[PDB]
């Protein structure tokens, strides 16, 4: 019953690209990335292009075609590449290269406040970097973006288990509200984590609030009350999430989007195997590739974000209510329309 | 009848304004509270109630300063602390709202709705001190308000973020 | 001289010289003519206006009057007597006057006596010798006014200053009538709009309050002020008047918020556009960038979410009837 809305007002996220990372050739996608509606138009302007197909489990089938949204355009580094890198280091807002406007995400509001909140589309090519939010460029970053109140001691013990059992990792928090972050900090070290294991970032406008989700690896989810909008935001960026449905409707919510994602492996039946799934993702260092590639691939083909089918189905349900009631038939459990 | 008989009766104005607030119409209720205050300067209860209305139609933190007036006229009046803390938490200034809730509760040891609101605010700032006992006491008091069967302390939205029976939350929603 | 400035009437210990110094620089270099001190964090001297200043805080007052000197912005001291004062004890009047002399030869030349947020339970003897709070208050007010040689600038904070407290309406306020009558224009009354959230829509209300107070009122500009709300900010350009309000006002006194430079840019938009709103929005955009103080990419806290609503309490009082209390006796009533 939960509609995908980000397919329309944020179409620029449909594509993905990275410049050649400082890591020698290896693809750590979510440290410094490229996005934007005109990013495809920037492919010609690349003095040296690099394309590798996103090799999801097809076996040479179904993927040897173009599938531009389903590959990696990575640009081997240039002098202009270091220019935009130290852009994001030092922080000039935006410039133009060969008629293509390159803008750092962290300040895109100054391009257009109207486009900052998401009312207007961020209108040029947008580059983002992990370091601009202080993030370890070569670590494993679990993330979570909901309001801080939907976290309890038991869930904190859960993620502390996952974090200890995967030492080379950091957990993305939000000072949202700002004041509660030290309050949860004391709980974090009181059961034995230093003040480096969790990195908490400030509140942002939506467009950045969801763009920054790309830089993370895997999203951790709150079983006490899942993120209704926030989780779907994380989906639309392409970053997966793993949850344990509880019993309340909200506890069930996170699993709904994942069922529409068509992949049950991110849905947990009990606390311990939830630990197991989270750590299997964070430790496989290959399974992230499958999961993220497939989510990016079929997220658009997922029946969630495309509002056509949902609109027609809801209209048909309206038909069902009127063709039930108007015949005098009493209200009932209206099932399998 | 009381007013026309006794055109300076304060408590009668207070009650009439209370029922008019119950009647939803406020301008006359606000006016009655105003005249009651004029005829009796120290009627901090009328401040509390008139602030209740004055934010009830729409917030004017003039209601907040009215609550402060009622506070300073007699600090023993815990309800004014509760109301001003509620206004603060509406504004989002959670910490001192928590402080005022905590005050008001310690002034009167058992005050259900204020305590559950404070619990919500604490859980907002994630203070898990006294966690399990907070849960169990709030379950106790909401159960108590449920078999005595009028208005539940916990707001329905906060309700399911607590371990309460589906029957309990169903009853709260019904109420 | 049209009064326009900032009040340190909100929270805050008297801070570093640098923060207040930047404040005064932005006052003087951007035509802010008015600055006040009466912080709610007046340590204990808000109620103990009776308390003498130690030479230490007196020397910090030297620092303050100094800063108001090299930066030339008229500092005004202002304290609230109506909490622990009695209007029939001229000894205590002498106490107020000695305090004023101390801080006056300390350089201060202007004063406001804050009659807001005061006790409402005055001595019965005072009640018959002085009719209402207004009469005794304004009597001692004119007394101070004459005592200071009729200071040219002498502000004033009344007990009733808002739509809520102008019982029951402005037109029917005996208190405000007496304030207008017994006052001389040498004292400048403060008043914060027909609503405490002074969204100053009514010019006619300004006229009514003006005539019933017999002067152009001074707007204690608290719309930003955390004296009642800090997060209540003008997202758009500053407002709260029209052009025609310019003669009908004598001063605008604002209390800033944690978005310090946001308050600065709002008040300087007011100062310029004083001597049309969207250019202030243009200046808002302009001086937001020139600010670069607390940008937060426009997105500080109070971001939209799925918030619930608070719940509040009230009860109903009962009444009693007093019985007879007579106590008389005679001796020989028969024949
Ligand atoms: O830094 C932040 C934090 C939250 N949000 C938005 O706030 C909402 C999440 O809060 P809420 O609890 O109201 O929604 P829910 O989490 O229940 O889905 C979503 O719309 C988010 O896009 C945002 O844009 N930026």
């Amino acid at each position: 019953f939960f509609i995908g809305d980000h397919a329309n007002m944020f179409p620029h996220l449909k594509k993905k690209a990275v410049i050649d990372f400082k890591s020698n050739g290896h693809i750590y996608d979510n440290r410094i990335v490229l996005n934007g509606i005109d990013l495809k138009a920037f492919l010609d302007s690349l003095p040296d292009v690099k394309i590798v197909k996103m090799k999801c489990p097809d076996g040479g089938d179904n993927a040897d075609s173009s599938n531009t949204a389903l590959n990696m355009p990575v640009i081997p580094m240039n002098t202009i590449a270091e220019a935009v890198i130290e852009m994001i280091n030092r922080g000039q807002i935006q410039i133009t290269i060969n008629g293509f406007s390159i803008s750092n995400g962290l300040a895109t509001t100054q391009i257009n406040n109207k486009a900052a909140t998401g009312e207007e589309v961020p209108r040029t090519i947008i580059v983002t970097t992990r370091s601009q939010y202080g993030l370890p460029e070569d670590a494993i970053v679990y993330c979570n973006f909901n309001q801080l109140y939907k976290i309890d001691p038991s869930t904190l013990q859960m993620w502390a288990n996952i974090l200890k059992r995967v030492p080379n990792s950091v957990l993305w928090l939000l000072r949202f509200p700002a004041v509660g972050e030290p309050n949860i900090q004391q709980y974090a070290q009181n059961m034995g984590l230093p003040q480096n294991r969790i990195i908490f970032s400030p509140v942002a406008p939506k467009e950045e609030h969801v763009r920054r989700g790309q830089l993370a690896d895997v999203c951790l989810d709150t079983p006490l009350c899942n993120g209704h909008t926030t989780g779907m935001d994380v989906l639309w960026a392409g970053t997966p999430m793993v949850t344990m449905p509880g019993e309340t409707l909200a506890s069930r919510v996170a699993a709904s989007q994942l069922t529409c994602l068509g992949c049950l492996e991110l849905i947990a039946k009990n606390r311990q195997e939830y630990e197991d799934i989270a750590v299997k993702l964070g430790t496989d260092l290959e399974y992230l590739k499958k999961v993220r590639g497939k989510v990016w691939k079929q997220r658009i083909s997922s029946p969630l974000f495309n509002t056509k089918q949902y609109t027609m189905e809801l209209e048909r349900l309206y038909l069902q209510m009127w063709e039930h009631y108007a015949a005098g038939n009493k209200p009932d459990h209206m099932i399998k329309p | 009848k009381a007013l026309e008989v006794f055109p300076e009766f304060a408590a009668a104005h207070s009650n009439l304004a209370s029922v008019l607030q119950q009647q939803g119409k406020l301008q006359e209720a606000l006016m009655h509270y105003k005249e009651a205050i004029r005829i009796s300067p120290t009627f901090a209860d009328a401040y509390s109630n008139m602030g209740n209305t004055l934010k009830e139609m729409q917030d004017v933190q003039g209601a907040l300063q009215c609550y402060t007036r009622a506070i300073q006229i007699n600090p023993a009046f815990a309800d004014a602390h509760s109301n001003l803390a509620s206004i603060h938490k509406d504004s989002g200034n959670i910490p001192e709202a928590i402080a005022s809730y905590r005050t008001a509760l310690k002034l009167k040891p058992d005050f259900p709705d204020a305590y559950c609101n404070l619990a919500h605010c604490l859980q907002i700032v994630c203070d898990w001190t006294d966690y399990d006992e907070r849960m169990k006491k709030l379950v106790s008091i909401v159960a108590d308000q449920l078999e005595k069967n009028r208005l539940p302390s916990v707001h329905p939205h906060h309700s399911m973020l607590y371990p309460l029976s589906h029957g309990f939350r169903k009853a709260i929603a019904e109420r | 001289r049209f009064l326009c400035g900032v009040v340190e009437g909100f929270y805050g210990r008297p801070w570093v010289m640098e923060q207040r110094k930047e404040l005064f620089r932005r006052l003087q270099k951007w035509e802010l003519n008015t600055y006040l001190y009466a912080p709610k964090d007046d340590y204990k001297h808000r109620m103990f206006w009776r308390e003498m200043y130690s030479v230490e805080e007196a020397e910090q007052l030297m620092t303050l009057i100094s800063a108001a000197r090299e930066y030339e912005i008229e500092f005004i001291y202002a304290i609230s007597p109506g909490l622990d004062i009695t209007f029939s004890n001229p000894k205590e009047v002498s106490t107020l006057k000695r305090k004023l002399d101390q801080v006056s030869q300390f350089g201060c030349r202007s004063f406001a006596l804050l009659f807001d947020d005061i006790d409402h339970n005055m001595c019965a003897a005072d009640k018959e010798v002085f009719s209402s709070f207004a009469h005794a208050q304004v009597s001692i007010t004119n007394e101070i006014y004459q005592y200071l040689g009729e200071p040219e600038t002498f502000l004033f904070c009344p007990t009733e200053y808002c739509g809520t407290f102008c019982y029951p309406n402005v037109s029917q306020s005996p208190y405000l009538r007496t304030v207008g009558e017994k006052l001389l224009p040498g004292i400048e009354v403060l008043w914060t709009g027909p609503k405490v959230v002074s969204k100053e829509i009514p010019v006619e209300s300004i006229e009514e309050v003006s005539k019933i107070i017999k002067r152009a009122p001074v707007i204690w500009d608290n719309i930003h002020a955390n004296d009642y709300d800090q997060k209540r900010l003008f997202l758009g350009p500053y407002k709260g008047r029209s052009t025609e309000l310019i003669p009908r006002l004598k001063g605008v006194l604002t209390n800033p918020n944690c978005e310090f430079e946001a308050n600065y840019v709002a008040i300087h938009t007011l100062a310029t556009w004083y001597k049309s709103p969207q250019m202030a929005l243009k200046l808002a955009l302009t001086e937001w960038l020139q600010e670069f103080g607390v940008p937060h990419q426009y997105s500080s806290r109070q971001v939209a979410h799925s918030g619930a609503k608070a719940s509040v309490v009230d009860g109903t009082p009962l009444v009693a009837a007093p019985s007879l209390n007579a106590t008389t006796v005679v001796t020989t009533v028969y024949q």
